């Protein structure tokens, strides 16, 4: 089957089940059979936030407004408070939540509508709920469940570069983007870097701590900078 | 088996399965089959130790190249109640409180190894109850990854691993205090010392190691 | 180390290492706590 | 049966009998049944007297201010505490327990031995043939109620009081921290409830 | 069964037949039965004083101290040796000896002869009993418990017994340090935790 490494011997308890498994176990964490149907869940949530962040952080700035994300201050403003909405905000996901996690351990319990009874569907599988939540189906086949993974496990590994970038680059996303098709053999953190013997250079972080938040601290600093390149 | 000293033969009485066992007991402490265990554990919780304290002592001075002002890791102690703001008698005999709760709670695993998670100490039976192993107490705190659960052939390729990272990182934490108390300078000034003028800073050059 | 402890668990062995845990022991009270005649403190 | 957390562990000795049993009981409190059963009329009577109690303080908020009809005063059901009345304290409470005892050792000595006593009075007798020790019929339910719907009743009065006692508790938290009434606070959050909340104004720094 | 901790013993003599029994004896003071009968007694004359006597410690000062309401005649438990009024402490002290051991050594013949330590003629009048041994009943369980949660209502007197000593204790040993009162010794650490705890003063601090 293919592969991360097209050479590779994939690993013992991994062999063409999961949807998208092309052998990558390192640490063989996947020989668990409880634990792996846990981070199967893991590896979904983390995906499908980051899939909607990273492509959230781009029309953040190309279509709109241009501020690079740390923003507090927005043109949206801030129509509610902060704490108003961090109340809100909490009440809002716990129930969405630990109501989709015992879907999880215990499944098909919470099949049901609370209020009165339309139901879901049938237990199917712990992290694809269906019905309701899957009325459209472009695609008709688990083609397109394999198809989600290696779009967002590409995405959370794009959304790292977000950070980073913004780190040293103090830039947005497509704002590097662009400013590496000019002059290309610049700005890499390749040529922006060293460290050989004797010699070491290190770029220094474009965004501050003590950011000013209706007067509050917000340390904010920058991420591990003393082993940065 | 690759023994250490090549030639030799291991002590007859360890041959045994060890995770990282070159049969080395010059001083033959093993020969006593009840305390085996005893060292065995030792070691294990020691290896557990230094790799924690090295990464503990390289880390900050690491850290002092870039700036970000913090102490070597001697005369780390100073700086921290220096500023204080907690006195040093709360601090120690907190320390000895909590501390003392959890190797007093890891003897009697060792000694009985059914108890500690029998039940009632808050509940969390099978998360204390221990692999079986004598430094090894797996479970859900003390193993939140969930490995050592899976392949067996792999965890036994772990478990030697664990020892050999262990084993030298005390034998460097030995060059940490020993290599202070010569040139009087942090671990990672002494990885530039010597990767800047290697030949007059070598151990030779320090004044102390080399008495005239 | 067998051997080794059952010869330490002699006789004149134990005399010799107990006894000087108690003399360093009430050697050491006297460094700190020095010149005890009566319990007064 | 409908659970408090659907698909829950679901406790033995919580099989859905009594009047409103959803099956919640985190801390394995109450195994035994007499333990059980002595707290089963605990959050019977201890719901009902937090109703009208609940009820109780929240009228002096509606009477005093919002139409201000024939102010009682009653401020913050505090004021109630220290408050002219007639009697002193010494005789008003010490009469209150020599009353409440006599209804109070009654309603004990019924449960104690649950099927038998209480009942006939003097002034010759009673005997609407008491039964639940929970629930008594006869005087203390004249209009004729119990006329079928006791299950699909109940559920109703224990489902009702749990909330009403919740609520109390709201007040005793709604006071200390805040300071202000039942209706001074949930009229303050309904003037702006994203800056009106614990957490806005619990945070005095 | 819970043990004091989990993975020692439980020594040999001592199974877990009395309650209150979590295998703690390490110097082997309980042995032989007969001597085994008498501390389970000391304890809980020890475990019932403790309890009824911290209570008049920690209350009192707890008044004064929580708010001007009935503020406690006597200040602190240990000033409250002061204020004797009406009588000497010379025979305020004898009166008790006398009044108290009359009662006490009818506690103990009781031990002795379990059955009855009064029979309904002697000592006039009086000689109710209806004594089970170890736990006096009769006049002393006015309410009538022991109404079947026997074993549960006494594991809850020792439990309970058991913490009232032990509490007590730091009474003591706060007081003859601290010199201040329970409440201070509470507030204080409660205040600043770090700062206001043992260890920090006189006592460990000798280092
Ligand atoms: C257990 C391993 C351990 C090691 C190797 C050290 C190492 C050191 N500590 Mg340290 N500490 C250690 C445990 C702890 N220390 C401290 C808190 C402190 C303080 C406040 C200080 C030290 C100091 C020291 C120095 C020796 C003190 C001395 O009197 O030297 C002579 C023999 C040395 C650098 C002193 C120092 O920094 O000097 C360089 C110092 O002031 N330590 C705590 C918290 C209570 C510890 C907990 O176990
Ligand atoms: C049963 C529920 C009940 C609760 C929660 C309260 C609670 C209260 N009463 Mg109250 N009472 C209650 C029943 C009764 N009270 C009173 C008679 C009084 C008086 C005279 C006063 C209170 C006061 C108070 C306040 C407590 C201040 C205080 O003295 O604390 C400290 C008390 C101790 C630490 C003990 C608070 C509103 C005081 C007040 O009005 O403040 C607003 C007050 O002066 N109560 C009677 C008649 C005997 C009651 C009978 O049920
Ligand atoms: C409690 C929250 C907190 C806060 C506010 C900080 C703040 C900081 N850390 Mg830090 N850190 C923290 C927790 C925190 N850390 C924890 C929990 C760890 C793991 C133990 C680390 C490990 C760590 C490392 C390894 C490094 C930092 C560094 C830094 C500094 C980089 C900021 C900068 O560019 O300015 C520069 C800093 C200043 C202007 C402050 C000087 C006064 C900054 C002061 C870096 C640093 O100091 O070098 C730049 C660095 O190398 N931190
Ligand atoms: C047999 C008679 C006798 C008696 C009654 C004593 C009694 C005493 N001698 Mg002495 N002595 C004796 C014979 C005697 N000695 C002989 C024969 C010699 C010649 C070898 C000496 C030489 C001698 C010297 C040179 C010194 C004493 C000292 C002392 C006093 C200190 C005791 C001590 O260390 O504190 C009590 C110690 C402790 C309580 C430590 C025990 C702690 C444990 C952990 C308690 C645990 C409880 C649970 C003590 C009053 C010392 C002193 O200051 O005298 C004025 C002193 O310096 N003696
Ligand atoms: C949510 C309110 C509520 C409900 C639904 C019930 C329901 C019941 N109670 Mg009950 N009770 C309550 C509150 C309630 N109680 C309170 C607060 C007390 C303390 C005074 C009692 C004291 C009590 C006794 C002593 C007895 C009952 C009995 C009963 C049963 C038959 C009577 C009946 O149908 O009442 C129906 C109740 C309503 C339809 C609610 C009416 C709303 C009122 C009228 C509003 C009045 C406004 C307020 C006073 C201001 C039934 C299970 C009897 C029983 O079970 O005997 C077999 C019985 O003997 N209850
Ligand atoms: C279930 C009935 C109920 C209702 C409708 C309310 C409603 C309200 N409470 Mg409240 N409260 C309740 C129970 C209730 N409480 C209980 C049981 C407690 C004790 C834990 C509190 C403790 C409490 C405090 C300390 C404060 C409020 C406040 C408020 C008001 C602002 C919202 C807020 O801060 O919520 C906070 C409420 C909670 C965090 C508890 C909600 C619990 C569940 C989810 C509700 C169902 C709002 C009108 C605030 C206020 O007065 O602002 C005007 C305020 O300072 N409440
Ligand atoms: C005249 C007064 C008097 C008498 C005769 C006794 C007699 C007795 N008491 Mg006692 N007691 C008394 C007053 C008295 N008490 C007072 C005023 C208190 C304080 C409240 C106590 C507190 C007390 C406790 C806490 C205990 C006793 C115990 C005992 C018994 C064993 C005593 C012992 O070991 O002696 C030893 C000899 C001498 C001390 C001399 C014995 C029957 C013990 C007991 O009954 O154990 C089963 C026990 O645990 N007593
Ligand atoms: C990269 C990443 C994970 C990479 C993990 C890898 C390679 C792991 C590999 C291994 O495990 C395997 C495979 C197998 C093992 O044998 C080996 C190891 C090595 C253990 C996760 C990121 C995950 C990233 C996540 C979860 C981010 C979520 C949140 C987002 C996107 C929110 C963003 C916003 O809130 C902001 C930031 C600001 C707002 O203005 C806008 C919005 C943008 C939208
Ligand atoms: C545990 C350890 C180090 C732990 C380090 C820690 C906690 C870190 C502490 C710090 O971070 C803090 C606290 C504060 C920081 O600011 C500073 C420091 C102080 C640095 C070293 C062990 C160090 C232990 C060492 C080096 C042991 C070497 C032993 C050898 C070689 C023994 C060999 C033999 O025993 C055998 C194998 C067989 C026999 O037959 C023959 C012989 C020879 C007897
Ligand atoms: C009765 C009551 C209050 C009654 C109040 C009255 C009459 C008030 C009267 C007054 O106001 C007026 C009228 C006028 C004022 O001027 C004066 C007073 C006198 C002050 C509150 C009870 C309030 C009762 C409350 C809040 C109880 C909450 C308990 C909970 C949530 C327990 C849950 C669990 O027990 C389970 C369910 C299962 C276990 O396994 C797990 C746990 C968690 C242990
Ligand atoms: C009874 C008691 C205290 C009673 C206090 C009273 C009445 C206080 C009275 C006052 O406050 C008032 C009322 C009012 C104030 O105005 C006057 C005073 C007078 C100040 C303490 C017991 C205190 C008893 C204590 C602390 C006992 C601790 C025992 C421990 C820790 C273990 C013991 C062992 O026996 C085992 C369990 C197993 C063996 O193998 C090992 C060992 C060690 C032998």
């Amino acid at each position: 089957r293919p592969l991360w490494l097209p050479g590779s011997t994939p690993p013992a308890h991994l062999d063409g089940s999961m949807t998208g498994d092309f052998g990558w176990d390192p640490l063989g964490l996947g020989a668990n059979p409880e634990a792996m149907t846990w981070f199967r869940e893991a590896e979904l949530q983390n995906g499908r936030w980051a899939m909607m962040g990273v492509f959230g952080i781009l029309v953040q700035e190309l279509v709109k407004p241009d501020v690079f994300w740390y923003d507090a201050p927005t043109k949206i403003d801030l129509p509610f408070n902060i704490i108003g909405i961090v109340a809100f905000q909490a009440f809002a996901m716990h129930y969405v939540e630990i109501r989709r996690w015992q879907d999880l351990r215990k499944p098909g319990s919470v099949n049901k509508d609370p209020i009165f009874s339309n139901y879901s569907l049938p237990e199917h599988e712990p992290g694809y709920p269906g019905g309701i939540f899957a009325p459209f189906v472009p695609g008709d086949i688990e083609e397109l469940k394999l198809k989600e993974l290696k779009n967002a496990r590409l995405s959370m590994l794009a959304f790292v570069g977000f950070v980073m970038q913004a780190q040293i680059t103090g830039k947005g996303p497509i704002a590097c983007w662009t400013d590496h098709l000019a002059d290309p053999f610049g700005t890499t953190i390749f040529s922006k870097a060293v460290i050989t013997l004797g010699g070491a250079v290190k770029p220094t972080c474009q965004i501050p701590d003590h950011v000013a938040f209706q007067g509050i601290d917000i340390p904010t600093p920058c991420f591990f900078e003393g082993f940065w390149p | 088996r690759p023994v250490w000293y090549p030639g030799n033969s291991p002590p007859e009485w360890l041959d045994g399965s060890l995770p990282g066992d070159y049969g080395y007991d010059p001083l033959g402490l093993a020969s006593d089959p009840e305390m085996l265990k005893w060292w065995v554990q030792a070691e294990l919780v020691h290896g557990r130790w230094a790799m924690l304290g090295t990464v503990g002592m390289i880390v900050p001075g690491v850290a002092a190249r870039a700036g970000g002002d913090f102490p070597q890791w001697y005369d780390a102690g100073k700086v921290y109640i220096e500023n204080s703001s907690i006195p040093f008698g709360a601090l120690l005999m907190t320390q000895v409180l909590m501390m003392g709760w959890s190797e007093m709670m890891r003897y009697y695993e060792f000694v009985s190894p059914g108890s500690q998670g029998t039940g009632s100490f808050m509940g969390f039976t099978e998360a204390f109850a221990g692999t079986g192993e004598n430094g090894y107490p797996g479970g859900r705190f003390f193993d939140p990854f969930g490995l050592a659960k899976g392949d067996p052939a792999k965890l036994q390729e772990y478990k030697v691993k664990e020892i050999k990272n262990g084993r030298l990182a005390m034998f460097s934490c030995l060059g940490y205090y020993a290599q202070y108390a010569a040139t009087g300078k942090g671990p990672v000034d002494n990885w530039f010392d010597h990767i800047a003028d290697p030949f007059h800073n070598t151990c030779a050059t320090n004044g102390v190691s080399v008495p005239f | 180390m067998q051997n080794l402890k059952i010869y330490l668990s002699t006789a004149p062995v134990i005399a010799f290492i107990w006894l000087s845990l108690l003399s360093s022991l009430i050697i050491e009270v006297n460094r700190f706590f020095p010149d005890p005649l009566i319990f007064a403190f | 049966r409908p659970i408090w957390l659907p698909g829950a562990d679901v406790p033995e000795w919580l099989d859905g009998t009594i009047p409103g049993d959803f099956g919640y009981d985190p801390l394995k409190l109450g195994k035994d049944p007499e333990t059980l059963k002595w707290y089963v009329q605990a959050e019977l009577v201890h719901g009902r007297f937090a109703m009208m109690g609940l009820v109780g303080m929240l009228v002096p908020e509606l009477l005093t201010n919002a139409g201000i009809g024939l102010p009682a005063k009653g401020t913050e059901w505090f004021n109630a505490g220290a408050a002219p009345m007639f009697a002193p304290t010494g005789v008003l409470f010490a009469m209150q327990f020599l009353l409440m005892g006599w209804a109070e050792i009654r309603r004990y000595q019924d449960f104690k031995n649950p099927g038998s006593v209480n009942v006939d009075p003097i002034f010759g007798g009673k005997l609407p043939d008491g039964n639940i020790p929970g629930y008594p019929g006869g005087i203390f339910d004249p209009f004729g109620f119990a006329k079928g719907d006791v299950d699909s009743l109940k559920l109703k009065e224990v489902k009702n009081g749990r909330l009403a006692m919740f609520a109390t508790l709201g007040f005793y938290c709604q006071a200390v921290v805040t300071g202000k009434g039942p209706i001074a606070c949930w009229t303050s959050h309904l003037a702006d409830p994203w800056a009106n909340n614990v957490w806005s104004i619990e945070l005095a720094k």
